[PDB]
């Protein structure tokens, strides 16, 4: 397939491994979730504009909606980390180990 | 469990975005309209195992 | 079956509610100092803002 | 929580699962999973303690990662097929990514690492919703895409799930982690017969939902979160010890109890396809699940651990809980095996 | 090399992804994600989707402004990591950059490459259509069909947003 | 397995051609077993709520039994329907493909040579 | 590692002991690297030096198991002149079990791993002989 | 059932009936503070429902015919045996204190159910926020161990955090000498064997730990003994307090709905009184609990649920 | 008159008893009506009269 | 020797100790999100490169 899909799928894998390897810091991985949604947006929109399949051009917009509609959820799940604990460090999320 | 409610009730929720050959706004064809239409009309009702 | 690693694991509480661990909230200390257009020349408000 | 808001949120969980079940479009599948996750997060945070925040954080990270992989599988389907029909997939890379995504949504091993933590963090009713109702939408997607599911991948996930969920429950005294590792083992059991006969997959899903709902309903009706508090049940209402005895002997796979039904029927469809080693190893690995079920029956019904004095007050108050469908679920989870050819209603 | 302009914008895109995937700090994570989201709307605009690129630009601008506010209020340490304050940031930053330019070199020397899929090395201008879309851009008509055709999609998206507000207010209550 | 048979008439619990089959009797032992499951459900419901098990709520026991019989009757109808669909598709497929189901020429035991293995 | 197993099995037993020993060594090394990867995944070592020490220890343990397994199996097939005979892999699995017990510095794990790995390698040889399917393709 | 989420949705909000007479008031003081009738007097002028102090047999007085059960069925504890031998070998001290804490928890749940259903304020005597002071005296006089205090603190930590404090706490200043005089004039031979340091420790944890930690979350009305004999003084001061402290102000319909749901299920109230912490004072063995439970089932009106017993005259069982 | 607090299941909920009995009677008579229609349909589609 | 120790050893006690050992090693987890998702990464990279499950 085309040259640009190499780098867009590569950007998906880079944001994947950025999400999938934590650095004791939760906002920086919520950013990687948002980046994975960005890469999925760009890849699907490149394919839909390539095909001239116009009716699923509303598909990435809807996609984009649920992007923030989960990512804001992460932010609302971030403050509950940061009101209980001092920071959002994921090593404070180990109380369910016993 | 594909509870096929849309064929049971006859309502049309998402049979329209499903393929490129469907009813498009202002009758816009895709670049692969004829190829997809020929493969869909080839493989209709003959099952996956025979269709592939 | 307690091993060496799984030995400091105390059992979780009965109501599944943990103590609140009241670490310092760190109210940001603003120095609304004397050189200010609102503090009339000579007024050092050392204030503790919660945001 | 407001009861109106609780009704709205539970109807939205059910709406997301129904959208995954009934829809013909991949974007609608992904919308159903997003709606299900978004609506179920306040069910996990029903009481607002740090354990619920940690459980909801781990669950959100796992299901969001799985939703990413699911949408990448959908986009590679869109590339290599030009369409959106929820059917078989047209590329093994997309099938691998979608199988990984659904294994993370089910908590199958080696992606099992969130189910005991999330299950231990949240209360018993939300854990019941997690371990029964959430195991319906990805199994619908696995039922719908099975001409493209790789054989070695789903069998590896299945038997590794059975072994890891067997060894997980043997070191547990909290009942919720017991039921969670039991869930990992039984999802391995469900997905093992998927590419051979998925009607048996649906049968095992139904019987596991009935048995798991029976166990969580008994846990709520006796207000038990630990093994040692389940062991005080003989001093309070001794019929509940009989019910947990028959249900935990049912879940282990002993006849004439109905939990012998799926497993045997699974073997009944795996040996027809000339697989003998794999159902043998699965059946021998199920003895671990039966072992920690025997541990719980030794704690609760077969012995009498020394209770405390204040039990003498709880004799003077009978249970006024709304035990929803508990005798019906107990009868269906213990006495259904002579009705084993009823499974043709799932065909 | 000007015919490869979507390719060069996509190299800047993956460099932004290396920027916020190494995770120095969510300030610079937001920096790299704004850079990547501002070149993604240049990647996708050369295919014709100007509306559908301006929106992924605008939504992610609002997103990074909100994420800025939260990481200044919650995810804040004393010495923020730029890219070089921690070696575990800088090492995988340089690693992602060198591997991205490595697969640039392996695709412009051969004009094909194969990581998992097989990719062409010619510029993606070659695959466009040779026709004109009349008095409408087709992506605008397709996104305008979200109301006339996509009724069920509207219903489930608006219901998800309504209960998303309900969910977020029930989580951030505590009692 | 048979999902392509119920792919033209979706979500019909009992189709139109299900009524060509004889219904389960009222004295069907499968249906009677489900009625005994209803009796067991009523007795467990009286036991776990500290009611006298055989006496309290004869209407409640009776609605348990009646509800299990009323669901299990239609479940047995769908069971017998889907096994009839199984046999009908089996027989029509054997009838349509004769070369893959050869009539075996049964040799009698006077021609059939079996090796005798003695126990000694 | 689908083709590591193929380049192990595609050579006749008792013919070229060096390449069979190297193939079983590489299979054991790949398995040890997988165990090492999950070991540094789930349990964080104290440092990178301790991490690569654990990785090298598990990798060399499993590679010694694979090496002594392939060596003992092919040498037994040569000295007994019976290739299609799972007693060869019983002896090879016992040698691998003694190898594991030597590396883990315990005779009891060595004897237990002798018995169970000999039974396992015998069963793998029987599955190669009769064509036993472990991940069987669905036919009905 | 009667009350639940369905009756809450259809219109029954509990702040519709929450008036300024709906105030939960708990009267405190030493053993012979003279509060025993004073609280009833505080209940009789404001029209509040008086709850007497929950002894061993409060739960026996709520269920059945209201008569007390025998002491082997409820408690396995004796107050006079605690007075005669406080340092007993069997450990009746902490077992008695645990049963008293359970009975006070049930009494406080009855107070909240009455306050949230009937909309009427309830007069208590020594609610669960004032139980621990006796425990503290029993640790200071060496009557119980430290593991007994740890068991009580665990039970208290998981139970009392689910409940609200009273509105008005009425303490009575009576020193040790007048308590001794009223016990000597009281006429109970077992009650006279109380040591003076025990009453001193009770007054110390009254005035040093209880009343300081309550004053943030309620409003104390501390009086002496002679003005406790004039209850119109006390009602006269209750009618003019400005309730601005405590967590009763930030109470909408939803929080009090979840409170009324938690309160009306008495086994969920008593869920953490019998926690599985094996302590030799509260742990009854297997065969003894078997014997006592089988004897409890054979009691008149105790074999089944409260409307399903032929022996005490429950008709129409076959239609219930 | 025994119980000091009037139990909720002291008097039978006659509305609930009536709904229980009416629902069970309707399930039986609709089951018999469906069975009679099914045996008529089976004897009609084949002609076993 | 045999029927109190060695026949008692070879089938049930060695199996019991092996299953106890594996039960302790599986459930000895520190509950960290970082190590769990790092193991997910290692699983996906073994599935692609080392097992060819995308073929
Ligand atoms: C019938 C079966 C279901 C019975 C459920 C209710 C049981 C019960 O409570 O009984 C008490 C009651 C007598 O007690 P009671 O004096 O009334 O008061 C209750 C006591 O106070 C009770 O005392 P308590 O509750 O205060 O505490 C004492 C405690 C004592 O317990 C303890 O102290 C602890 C436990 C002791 C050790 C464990 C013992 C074993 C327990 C488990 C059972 C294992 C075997 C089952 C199979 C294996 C499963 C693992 O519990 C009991 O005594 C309860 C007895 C339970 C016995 C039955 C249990 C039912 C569930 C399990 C069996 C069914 C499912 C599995 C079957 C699978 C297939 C074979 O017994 C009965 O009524 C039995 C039924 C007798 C009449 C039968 C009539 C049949 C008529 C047939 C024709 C008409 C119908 C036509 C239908 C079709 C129409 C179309
Ligand atoms: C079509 C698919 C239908 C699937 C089953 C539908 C019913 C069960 C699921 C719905 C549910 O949650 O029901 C709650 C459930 C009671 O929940 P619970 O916690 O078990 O009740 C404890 C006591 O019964 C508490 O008693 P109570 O104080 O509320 O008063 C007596 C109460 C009074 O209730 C009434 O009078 C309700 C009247 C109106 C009913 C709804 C119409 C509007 O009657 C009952 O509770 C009778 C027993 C209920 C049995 C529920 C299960 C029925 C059978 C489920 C299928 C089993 C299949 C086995 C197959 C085996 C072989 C594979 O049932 C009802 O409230 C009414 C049941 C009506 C059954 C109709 C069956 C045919 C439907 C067509
Ligand atoms: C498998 C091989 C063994 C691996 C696990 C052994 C236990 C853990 C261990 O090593 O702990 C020590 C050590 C540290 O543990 P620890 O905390 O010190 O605990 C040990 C104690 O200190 C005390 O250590 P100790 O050495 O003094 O005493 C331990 C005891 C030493 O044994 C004795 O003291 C007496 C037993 C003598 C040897 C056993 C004789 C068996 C005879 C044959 C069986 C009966 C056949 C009858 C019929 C004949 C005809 C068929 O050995 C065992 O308990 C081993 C149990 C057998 C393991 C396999 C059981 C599978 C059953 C599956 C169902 C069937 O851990 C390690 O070294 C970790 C690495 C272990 C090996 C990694 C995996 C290697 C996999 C190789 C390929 C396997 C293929 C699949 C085979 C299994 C499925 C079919
Ligand atoms: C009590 C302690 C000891 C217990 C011993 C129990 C028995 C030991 C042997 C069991 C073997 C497994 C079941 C075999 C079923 C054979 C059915 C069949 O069709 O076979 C032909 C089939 C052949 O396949 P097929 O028949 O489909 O193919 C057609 C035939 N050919 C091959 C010619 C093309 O055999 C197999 O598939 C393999 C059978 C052996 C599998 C071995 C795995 C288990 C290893 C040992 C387990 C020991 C007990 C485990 C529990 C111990 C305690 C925890
Ligand atoms: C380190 C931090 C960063 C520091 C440096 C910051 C530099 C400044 C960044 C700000 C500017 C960002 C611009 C992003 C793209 C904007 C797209 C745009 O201008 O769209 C407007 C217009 C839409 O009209 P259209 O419908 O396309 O009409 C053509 C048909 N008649 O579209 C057109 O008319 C299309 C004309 C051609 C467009 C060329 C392709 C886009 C080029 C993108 C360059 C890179 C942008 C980087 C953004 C980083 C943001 C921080
Ligand atoms: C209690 C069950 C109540 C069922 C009421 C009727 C619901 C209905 O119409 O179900 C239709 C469904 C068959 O629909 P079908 O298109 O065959 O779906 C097969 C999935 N691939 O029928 C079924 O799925 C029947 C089996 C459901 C069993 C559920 C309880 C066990
Ligand atoms: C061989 C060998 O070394 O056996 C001794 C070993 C313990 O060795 P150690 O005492 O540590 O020196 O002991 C072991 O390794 C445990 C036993 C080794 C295998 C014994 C096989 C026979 C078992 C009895 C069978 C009865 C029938
Ligand atoms: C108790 C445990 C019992 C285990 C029984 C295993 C029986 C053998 C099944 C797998 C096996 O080795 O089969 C032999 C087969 C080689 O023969 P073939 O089928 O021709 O493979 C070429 C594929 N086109 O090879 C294959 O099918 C693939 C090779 C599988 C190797 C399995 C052993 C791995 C290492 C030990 C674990
Ligand atoms: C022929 C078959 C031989 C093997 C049969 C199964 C194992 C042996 C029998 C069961 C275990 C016997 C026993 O006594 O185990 C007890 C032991 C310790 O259990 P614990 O919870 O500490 O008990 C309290 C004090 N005893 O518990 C353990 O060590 C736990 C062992 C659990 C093993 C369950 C069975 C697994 C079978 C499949 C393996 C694959
Ligand atoms: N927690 C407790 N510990 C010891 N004695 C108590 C406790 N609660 C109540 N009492 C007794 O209850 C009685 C209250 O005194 P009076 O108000 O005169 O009935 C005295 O006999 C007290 O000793």
């Amino acid at each position: 397939m085309s040259l640009v899909y190499m780098n867009i799928m590569m950007a998906f894998t880079v944001s994947l491994t950025g999400l999938l390897m934590y650095r004791s810091h939760l906002m920086s991985s919520l950013l990687c979730l948002e980046g994975m949604m960005l890469s999925l947006f760009i890849l699907a929109t490149l394919m839909i504009l390539n095909s001239h399949f116009t009716l699923a051009s509303m598909m990435p917009i809807i996609l984009l909606v649920f992007a923030a509609c989960e990512a804001a959820l992460g932010l609302s799940l971030l403050v509950m980390v940061s009101n209980t604990y001092g920071t959002d460090y994921v090593q404070n999320l180990n109380l369910l180990q016993c | 469990p594909f509870f096929d409610v849309q064929k049971k009730l006859g309502v049309d929720l998402d049979h329209w975005m499903t393929i490129q050959s469907a009813e498009q706004p202002h009758r816009i064809p895709a670049r692969c309209h004829a190829f997809e239409k020929e493969w869909i009309e080839c493989a209709h009702g003959i099952g996956s195992i025979r269709a592939e | 079956y307690p091993t060496k690693e799984t030995a400091h694991w105390k059992p979780p509480p009965w109501n599944d509610v943990d103590p609140p661990k009241d670490t310092l909230v760190s109210n940001l200390t603003l120095n609304f100092g004397p050189q200010h257009p609102a503090a009339h020349g000579v007024l050092r408000l050392v204030m503790e803002l919660s945001g | 929580m407001n009861p109106i808001i609780l009704i709205i949120i539970l109807m939205t969980v059910m709406l997301g699962t129904i959208i995954v079940m009934i829809s013909t479009h991949w974007l609608l599948i992904w919308i159903g999973f997003e709606m299900n996750m978004l609506a179920i997060i306040p069910i996990m945070m029903k009481k607002h303690n740090p354990r619920a925040t940690e459980a909801s954080t781990k669950y959100f990270l796992t299901q969001s990662t799985a939703s990413m992989l699911l949408m990448m599988a959908i986009i590679i389907n869109l590339m290599f097929s030009g369409q959106w029909t929820v059917m078989k997939l047209f590329n093994p890379m997309a099938s691998m990514l979608m199988t990984m995504a659904l294994a993370m949504k089910l908590g199958m091993a080696p992606f099992h690492f969130w189910v005991p933590e999330v299950t231990q963090g949240i209360p018993l009713s939300s854990g019941l919703i997690l371990l029964t109702w959430q195991k319906l939408a990805p199994m619908s997607v696995l039922y719908q895409i099975l001409p493209s599911i790789n054989l070695d991948l789903i069998l590896t996930l299945s038997i590794l799930s059975i072994t890891i969920g067997g060894w997980g429950g043997l070191n547990q005294t909290q009942l919720r982690k017991i039921m969670a590792y039991s869930s990992i083992a039984h999802m391995g059991w469900m997905t093992a017969v998927l590419l051979y006969n998925p009607t048996m997959t649906l049968l095992n899903l139904i019987i596991y939902i009935i048995m798991t709902s029976t166990m969580f309903t008994l846990f709520m009706a006796n207000s038990t979160t630990t093994t040692l508090s389940l062991s005080h049940t003989w001093n309070k209402a001794p019929i509940m010890t009989i019910l947990v005895l028959i249900t935990l002997l049912s879940m282990g796979g002993l006849p004439p109890l109905s939990g012998f039904m799926p497993k045997w029927m699974i073997i009944q469809e795996m040996t027809k396809n000339d697989s003998i080693i794999l159902p043998t190893l699965m059946a021998i690995t199920a003895l671990l699940n039966l072992y920690f079920y025997m541990r719980l029956t030794y704690s609760t019904a077969l012995t009498m651990f020394p209770s405390t004095n204040n039990m003498k007050m709880k004799w003077q108050f009978p249970t006024t809980k709304r035990m929803t469908l508990l005798p019906t679920m107990t009868v269906l989870s213990t006495m259904l095996l002579p009705l084993t050819p009823i499974l043709s209603i799932l065909e | 090399m000007m015919t490869y302009i979507v390719f060069i914008l996509s190299i800047i895109f993956v460099m932004g992804f290396v920027g916020f995937s190494s995770k120095p700090s969510p300030i610079y994570g937001g920096l790299g994600l704004i850079v990547s989201g501002g070149v993604g709307c240049g990647i996708v605009l050369n295919f014709g989707g100007s509306f559908l690129g301006l929106m992924v630009f605008l939504i992610y601008l609002g997103g990074m402004m909100v994420v800025f506010g939260y990481t200044t209020a919650m995810a804040t340490e004393q010495y923020p990591e730029v890219w070089v304050s921690n070696k575990v940031v800088l090492g995988t930053f340089i690693t992602g950059l060198l591997m991205e330019f490595l697969m640039v070199y392996y695709v412009l020397k051969d004009k094909e490459v194969e990581i998992v899929f097989k990719f062409n090395g010619m510029g993606d201008w070659v695959i466009y259509d040779t026709g004109d879309s009349g008095f409408f851009s087709e992506e605008a008509m397709g996104i305008a069909a979200l109301y006339s055709y996509g009724t069920w999609l509207v219903i489930v998206t608006g219901w998800s947003l309504l209960i998303g507000v309900v969910v977020i207010m029930e989580i951030t209550r505590g009692n | 397995m048979m999902t392509g048979r119920q792919a033209r008439a979706p979500l019909q619990f009992l189709p139109d051609e299900a009524r060509s089959l004889p219904p389960p009797k009222l004295t069907d032992p499968r249906l009677a077993y489900i009625g005994f499951l209803g009796y067991c459900s009523g007795l467990i419901d009286n036991a776990i709520r500290r009611r006298p098990v055989l006496s309290a709520g004869l209407h409640r026991q009776f609605l348990y039994i009646t509800s299990f019989v009323f669901v299990g009757y239609y479940l047995l109808k769908r069971q017998d329907y889907m096994y009839a669909v199984r046999d009908h598709d089996m027989f029509s497929y054997i009838k349509s493909h004769p070369e893959d189901f050869p009539e075996k020429d049964k040799k009698t035991y006077r021609e059939v040579f079996e090796e005798f293995h003695p126990v000694r | 590692a689908k083709t590591l197993l193929h380049q192990y099995w595609d050579i006749p037993e008792g013919t070229e002991c060096h390449r069979k020993t190297y193939a079983a060594t590489s299979i054991g090394g790949a398995s040890g690297l997988v165990v090492s990867a999950y070991s540094v995944a789930l349990k964080t070592p104290t440092s990178f030096l301790e991490g690569v020490a654990r990785t090298g220890r598990y990798t060399f343990t499993a590679a010694a198991i694979g090496a002594i397994f392939g060596l003992t199996s092919c040498i037994s097939a040569q000295v007994r002149e019976k290739p299609d005979d799972p007693l060869n892999y019983l002896i090879g699995g016992c040698a691998g079990g003694l190898t594991l017990g030597a590396r883990t510095r315990s005779y009891g794990i060595g004897a237990a791993a002798c018995a169970y790995m000999g039974l396992t390698a015998a069963l793998v040889k029987m599955g190669q002989l009769e064509g036993w399917k472990v991940f069987a393709e669905p036919k009905v | 059932l009667q009350y639940g989420p369905l009756a809450y949705i259809l219109g029954e909000k509990t702040t519709k009936k929450m008036t300024e007479n709906s105030k939960l008031i708990t009267v405190d003081g030493n053993i012979c503070s003279g509060k025993s009738k004073l609280a009833k007097e505080v209940a009789e002028k404001l029209g509040l429902k008086h709850f007497p102090e929950a002894g061993i047999h409060y739960a026996d007085s709520t269920t059945g015919d209201g008569k007390p059960l025998p002491v082997r069925f409820s408690g396995n504890c004796s107050l006079e045996k605690f007075y005669d031998d406080p340092k007993s070998n069997d450990g009746n001290s902490y077992r008695l204190q645990a049963w008293l804490y359970a009975s006070r928890l049930l009494q406080y749940a009855d107070a909240l159910e009455h306050l949230l259903s009937t909309g009427q304020g309830v007069v208590l005597e020594r609610s669960i926020y004032s139980d621990f002071v006796f425990l503290e005296a029993m640790y200071r006089q060496g009557f119980i161990r430290k593991q007994c205090v740890d068991h009580y603190n665990q039970v208290k930590k998981v139970t009392v955090c689910e409940y609200l404090p009273p509105h008005v706490v009425i303490y009575v200043d009576v020193p040790v000498s007048e308590v001794q005089s009223r016990i000597q004039k009281k006429g109970n031979p077992h009650e006279m064997k109380i040591t003076s340091a025990y009453l001193q420790d009770i007054e110390n944890v009254y005035k040093g730990t209880f009343l300081p930690e309550m004053s943030e979350k309620c409003e104390v009305l501390q009086y002496s003994a002679w003005e406790a004999e004039d209850a119109e003084k006390v009602v006269e001061d209750i009618q003019y307090l400005k309730y601005d402290k405590g967590p009763w102000l930030d109470q909408d319909d939803r929080k009090l709905h979840n409170l009324r749901m938690l309160v009306q299920d008495k086994l969920e109230v008593l869920n953490y009184t019998s926690i599985p912490v094996f302590l030799p004072e509260v742990t009854i063995g297997a065969h003894q609990s078997d014997r006592v439970f089988q004897e409890f089932t054979e009691l008149p009106g105790r074999k089944y649920r409260a409307g399903y017993n032929e022996d005490v005259g429950d008709k129409w069982i076959w239609l219930k | 008159k025994f119980y000091i607090q009037e139990p909720p299941h002291g008097s039978p909920n006659w509305l609930k008893v009536g709904l229980t009995l009416g629902t069970s009677a309707f399930l039986w008579i609709y089951l018999i009506k469906q069975h009679n229609e099914d045996v008529l349909e089976y004897k009609r589609r084949n002609g076993l009269e | 020797l045999l029927d109190l120790i060695w026949l008692e050893t070879i089938l049930p006690k060695t199996i019991s100790l092996a299953q106890m050992k594996m039960s302790t090693t599986i459930t000895s987890q520190k509950g960290l999100i970082k190590l769990y998702f790092l193991s997910f990464l290692i699983t996906i990279l073994i599935s692609t490169t080392l097992l060819n499950f995308h073929e």
